[PDB]
Formats: C-alpha cells, sequence, structure tokens
RNA sequence: AAUCAACACGGGGAAACUACCCAGGACCAGAUGUUUAUGACUGACAGGCUUCGGGUCUUUCAGGAUAUUGUUUUUGGUGGUGCAUGGCCGUUGGUGGUGCGUGGGUUGACCUGUCCGUUGAUUCAGCUAACGAGCGAGAUUAUCGCCAAUUAUUUACUUUGCCGAAGUCCUUCGGUUAAAGUUCUAAUUGGGACUCCCUGCGUAGCAGGUGGAAGAGGGUAGCAAUAACAGGUCCGUGAUGCCCUUUAGAUGCUCUGGGCUGCACGCGUGCUACAAUGUUAGGACAAUAGGAGCGAGCCUGAGAGGGUGCGCUACUCUUAUAAUCCCUAACGUAGUUGGGAUUGACGUUUGUAAUCAGCGUCAUGAACCAGGAAUCCCUUGUAAAUGUGUGUCAACAACGCA
C-alpha cells in the first residue's frame, strides 16, 4: 500500500541494488545486465550472461545460492519470486561482458597493446560499427599515462550517443597502483532486431 | 567475541537452514529473521571465512555469507545431524 | 457489477503504450464497456562536482511519471482474465468503485 | 555497542546515512531515497533518473 | 581551496550526534594460529569512591565454554602523501576545432589534404598535388508558444434543464451519477516555417517586406571532438598503492562537557535603509513544488501559541483568498510616524539539552542626508522591483535550485 510516486522509486531502488549485487557474484559467469518484472505478489527476473552452463552445473546449485540471497535480502516469499536465465547471443557487442575479458588479461600481465587489440578485433569481427578502449593509470613509470586504442568510428555527442553507444567503466587493483578500464562500443541498427531506427545524420534516397 | 549461548545456536541454525544469511554492514543494527544486534552474525561470519567455511560478498552496505562445501560438513558435526541434511535442492 | 478502475503507471512511454494497447485490446474480446491523468516531473538538482572546487554547476535529473486511467463495468469473471501485460517498469493498480 | 545517546531526530541516526556510502556527507532525503550525492550520481541512470 | 578557474564553495543553515579538534571516563569489532568443568570468561541490587557507574570497592548472588596466558597478524582508522593512482568535476575553450587511408613534396623535424566571398561555425561556395573516409559543428533529445483529431456526467470544466436562497418580470449566486458536449483543464499521435514568396544587394548567401501563432539556428536549455593542466577531491565510497597506528593510558569506537559561533583589525558574496514616485492605518489577482507526513472545520488566548484530528496513498483532500500595483484617509522635509541596529524584562514552541535557536509582547530608538579612488551584471517578458515554493530541517534563510 504505497503512493504512485513511491512504487516507481522503490522499484528503481530495488533494481540498482540488485544490479550492483550481481556484479560481485557473477564475475566468472560473465554478467550482462538484467530486467525486473514487478507485481504486487509476484516478481520475475531475467538474469543475462554468457556462460549459461556454469549455472546449470551441479544440477543448478549456483542459481539457488543467488536466489536465496535475493529472497533473504528483501524478505520476499518463495513461489512469489521467479528467476530465469537467458543467454547472450553475440557476446562481442555487449560492453559489461567485454570489459571482463580485458580485466581477465591485465591481471595476468599481458601488454596493454595486446590486451586491447584482442578485444577491439573481437568486437568488430562479431558485428559492430566501432569501438574504443582506454587503459588509464600506472604502467612502467612513476607518472600515470593514458592509453587510448580506437577503430571504426565512434559517435560522442547529442541524443544519438545514448541509443547507439554501449559503454562500461571499471578498475583493476594491483600490487603497484589502481588502473582504470573503459570500453565504448558502437552498434549498427538492425531492421527490427535486438536499435531499430537509423541515425538522424544519415538519409537514404530510393533508386529510380 | 562473547556471544550469549542461545542466540549463538539460532544464528548457526539460520546459517545452516538457509545457507545465505544477510546482515547490515552497519554494526549495532537490529537484525531481521533472527532478532539481535547486527554485530553478532557479522563478526562470526569473518571467523568462518578465515577457517574457510563461507564466502563473503558485499554490496550496498549489505554483507552476504554464502556457505561453502566444508561448512556443510562442519555443521553436521556441530548440530549432530545425519547427512543430507540446505537450499541446494535442484 | 462493481464498476472497476484500472490505473496504469510508468517511467517510460513506449513501455506504457504496449500495456494500454493490450488492456484496451482485451475489452474488444470480452466486450466489456470501456470508459490521461497529469504527469509528474520529479526534479532533483544535485551539484555535479564532488568537492567544493570549480564553478558551481548543477545537473538536473527529471524522473517522469506517465499515468493513464481506463475503467469499465465488469463482472469479476471477465476482469480476472484482462488483468493478467507483464512489462518492465509498468504498474497496474486495480480499484473497485 | 548500541550507542546510548538518543538519536531520534538527528543527523547521525543510522537511517540518515548514504545507504551505499555508509557516510552522511551530503544526503538526499527527498522521495525517501536516503542516498549521498556522490553516491547518487554514479548510479542515477540505474534508478530511472535522466538529464533533459 | 588563493587572479580569472579560493573566499552563502566542500550542497559546510555545526546547540548533542554529525566531527575530524581539546579535557576527563569506558569498550574490544584482540579475527585466526600454558589455564579450565573441582568453574575459563561473564551480568548485577543497595551503599561508598565518583561528573554520573558493577570503570573501581565493601558485600555475594545470577549465568555457563562464547575461553585465558604467550606467540602470529587480521580487521578498523574523517591518520600522512591529490607530486604514487582510479573515477568524477572545473578549466584552457563550448571557442570552431581536431587528426587517419593511399598519393605527392622534403636528407629531415615536417608539410600538403586542413587553401578569394559567405556563415554563429574547417558553415557552405569555389580554387586546387591532391583524392577519399571520418570525429566536433549541424542533425537529434527536452521543453515553451499556435493548431484539431483521439478520449473524459463521480480526479477538469462549460452549456442547457431541474430544486434551492435573495432579486423579488427574469439579474446573480450554490447544488445536482441529468441530458448534450470540449472554448477553458489534463496529454498522447500528427500538422506547422523552408530564406518558400516578392524587392533590392552580391552563385554561396545577405538586407527589408507581405502574410503568419511564430521569421531568419522560432525562444530557452540539454548533449558536446581531439590534446593537456603535477588546478581540485586519499574529509563521499567495500576506489586504492605505500608509509604508521592497533604498547588496548589506542590515530579503533563510545558517554558527559566544551570547541569549530572565540575579536584592537583587512578583504569577498549578500541583506535592510537613507524616504513623500514614501511610510502608517483601513479597504479592495498568480505559477511551480512538496505531502501516511500534509494537516479540514470548530472551540481557547492581545499575541505567539494550545486543544480536538475531517480529507487525502493526491488534477479529487491539504500547505493556499500571495506580494509590488489599486482605492479612501493620516503625516509634512525633520535624523521625522524615515531607519529598526544594540540592550532590559515578561509570555512560549522545538528538543535529552536554549548556556550562543526561532516566534510574540511592551520598552530601549544607534549608524546612515545616496557613498572617494575603483569595480560588476545586463539586449526582451531581459534588467530592476515584488513576493511564493523547494533543498538542508526536530527547531532555525539574509543562502542555493526553481
Amino acid at each position: 500500500r504505497c503512493t504512485k510516486v513511491r512504487r516507481i522509486i522503490e522499484t528503481g531502488l530495488f533494481y540498482a541494488e540488485l544490479n550492483e549485487l550481481l556484479t560481485r557474484e557473477l564475475t566468472k559467469e560473465g554478467y550482462g545486465g538484467c530486467e525486473v518484472r514487478q507485481t504486487p505478489t509476484r516478481t520475475e527476473i531475467i538474469i543475462k550472461a554468457a556462460n549459461t552452463k556454469e549455472f546449470v552445473d551441479n544440477h543448478g546449485r549456483r542459481l539457488q545460492e543467488v536466489r536465496m540471497m535475493i529472497q533473504k535480502r528483501w524478505r520476499l516469499k518463495e513461489d512469489s519470486l521467479e528467476i530465469f536465465i537467458d543467454r547472450i547471443q553475440r557476446k562481442g557487442l555487449s560492453a559489461l561482458n567485454q570489459l571482463e575479458s580485458l580485466r581477465y588479461k591485465l591481471i595476468a600481465r599481458i601488454p596493454a597493446r595486446r590486451a586491447a587489440y584482442s578485444i577491439i578485433r573481437f568486437v568488430m569481427d562479431a558485428g559492430a560499427r566501432g569501438c574504443e578502449v582506454a587503459i588509464s593509470g600506472k604502467l612502467r613509470g612513476a607518472r600515470a599515462s593514458t592509453s587510448k586504442y580506437k577503430e571504426g568510428y565512434m559517435v560522442k555527442s547529442g541524443d544519438v550517443t545514448k541509443q547507439f553507444v554501449t559503454q562500461a567503466v571499471g578498475h583493476i587493483p594491483m600490487k603497484q597502483a589502481t588502473i582504470g578500464i573503459r570500453v565504448l562500443i558502437m552498434l549498427a541498427q538492425d531492421p527490427s532486431g535486438i536499435p531499430k531506427e537509423s541515425q538522424p545524420d544519415v538519409i537514404k534516397v530510393h533508386e529510380a | 567475541m562473547y556471544m550469549p549461548t542461545a542466540i549463538r545456536r539460532r544464528i548457526l541454525r539460520c546459517l545452516f537452514e538457509n545457507g545465505v544469511l544477510c546482515v547490515s554492514d552497519i554494526q549495532s543494527g537490529t537484525h531481521e529473521e533472527l532478532d539481535c544486534l547486527n554485530i553478532y552474525p557479522y563478526q562470526i561470519g569473518r571467523a568462518f571465512v578465515t577457517k574457510g567455511f563461507c564466502i563473503k560478498t558485499y554490496a550496498w552496505s549489505h554483507a552476504y555469507y554464502t556457505l561453502t562445501d566444508k561448512g556443510i560438513e562442519y555443521l553436521r558435526n556441530y548440530f549432530g545431524l545425519p547427512a543430507n541434511a540446505p537450499a541446494t535442492l535442484r | 457489477v462493481q464498476k472497476i478502475r484500472l490505473t496504469i503507471t510508468s517511467s517510460k512511454l513506449p513501455n506504457l503504450q504496449r500495456v494500454v494497447g493490450n488492456l484496451m485490446g482485451k475489452l474488444k474480446k470480452g466486450n466489456l464497456e470501456v470508459r490521461p491523468m497529469p504527469r509528474r516531473r520529479l526534479r532533483i538538482t544535485t551539484r555535479r562536482a564532488p568537492c567544493g572546487n570549480g564553478t558551481e554547476t548543477y545537473d538536473h535529473f527529471e524522473l517522469r511519471i506517465y499515468k493513464r486511467v481506463i475503467d469499465f463495468q465488469g463482472t469479476a469473471e471477465a476482469v480476472k482474465q484482462v488483468t493478467q501485460a507483464l512489462e518492465p517498469d509498468v504498474h497496474v493498480e486495480v480499484s473497485v468503485i | 555497542f548500541v550507542p546510548k545517546h538518543p538519536r531520534d531526530n538527528a543527523k547521525g541516526s543510522v537511517e540518515r546515512s548514504c545507504r551505499i556510502c555508509g557516510k552522511r556527507r551530503g544526503v538526499i532525503r527527498q522521495y525517501r531515497l536516503n542516498i549521498c550525492r556522490r553516491c547518487f550520481r554514479e548510479r542515477a541512470e540505474l534508478l530511472g533518473f535522466k538529464k533533459y
């Protein structure tokens, strides 16, 4: 029994706590966001990740570690909570997933050239119009210094940034200093795929 | 830490029954499910981790203690229960 | 028979307009007779710099609340079927009058 | 533990902290958010707030 | 934190907590690697010590392995370094800029591409050893202004009809699930403006004009490239490297009290005035917010305040008949009914606390006669005046955002 204001804000505040939680559990499984369906008595949540097998191994024990962690937190009733999972088609173009691949490497002491041009090639071959990778902080010297590695083309301004550009910021702690990882990935519009409409820059004239 | 004895059991039963206990990061905070100060489940939780009976994940000022393989074998030794013997059901 | 109100609420307008189409669509099938409320801008105006340094610049964060009200005469049998859309960030309060 | 000075209507009550932050330097109480501003603005788009 | 880019900035309006600082007194969050069921450790009545005490102490009951002693080092820290760093933000500069593929020029740094008119604009036009792809600009997003479709007789109104009250032959009020709607109200989908039109000037475009709700980016915002500043922040963070602190008479945490409000003085942002285009007294239209806290109506008291708590999970009920202005009086050029600082007392609310909080009442009745040299902001619903919400908030705005 809430106001029309608070049912939006509670559901917003639910989602943001829930999403910061499933950063820290599902680092190995390869997290790629979620969606929450809210009902007065029923809650349905789609988790999305790359390694869908890694849940279902040990006859689905890994999901029931998560499902109790949600249930006990907000004190929801079982049956009234209804988690699924659904797989990521094209892991190449999701930003949170490809951040984790660049995180995986730079712990294990690959050069930053080779770590970026691993993923920046993997993004473009999978299917995307451009991508940028930044590795900010302290390699080699006492001063910190910024790498930026770019290909394709990458739109930075307007509304059209928000629709097209996926992006994901993070950080790696180390023995020496705190690096920052940062991967922007631009998409192509599909004809009603999974954006719909083209950019407001482009127009197309018909053939006679 | 000095715990009282009766509160100690019904935490480690709430740990054993569920598998995941949540507690507020903030100390001196009343606790739901089992009523007590939120120092009590929190400080025993990091004791288990050192021995290695559970995993600690922390998000938004909330501490989650997910109970691993060894602690399931330990708490059958503690409570005196037959195997199989929580929330790993399918 | 207890003339029932829906009250449909959302953050986002495309996600709302699916649910209004369905809940207007289903009153075509059941044949129940079918009868926009003003939207709120929850403006929160934080100073965008963390420290006290620099020129005092302020980001404005409007959360928007679109709100529609369908209502109709309906016999409890027919209404159970209509209620059951399921969209992200939409709510539907049912209200008997 | 259990700090004995009352803190009913007080700045350092445990409700009043940034929930994420655990600190109270610059708190947004309106619409019952109870979130610190630096803490807010990192994760405002997740909550459904937007620039216009 | 110190020119712009520190100085109503850290949303920093600190009575406690916040809090880092100072004076006392407790607590162990002493994790994990020899003592003890014959009590390891733990809790307390009354009365002493004492700010106040199961901190201690004279008594002597209540619990029950959660241990003790030594050794290891966890964890905690608003401790140090922003000249070790992440992120975020301000700024150079929101100016018009920035640099790749192949080709050419040069031994080479490097250049060319990226150059006589036009635009807010590397905006277009055209020259042309360069041709072709980018990013920023533009487009797009949001709102304000004008339209008519789509809905609305229990969340907005209007017209007509009914039943009231006055007027008392037709005027004005209040009510109505009662019939028709949409001009006001609310908000979704579309339409609308393009230098299209005409005349001058010079193809790109420019100036004026007609019409038009709107005319030259329709107004205002939002978003905003590459390249850097040892500018800011380790006092936002479970962002963090290293240093030291944990010798517990702690830099951990917490209780009582006090500070950050201390004043010979110097600067920054503000407020109220110096009056008569005024003040005093009496009489007579807003918008945007917020609210399971707002608080209806009716009683009580000069006043502040107090009691009773109707509606509302809100276009429905509520904060809520705003204030300059307007119209009748009073005053009379005076440090004056201008001005309302500083002080004495009484009446109160909020709070564990009023000792430095706000409101009321009666008294007290200051400096100020328009401000030197200097400097700031501003082009249309703008400046200036004039109030109202909101953020912080138990209580307190001369401040910020609207």
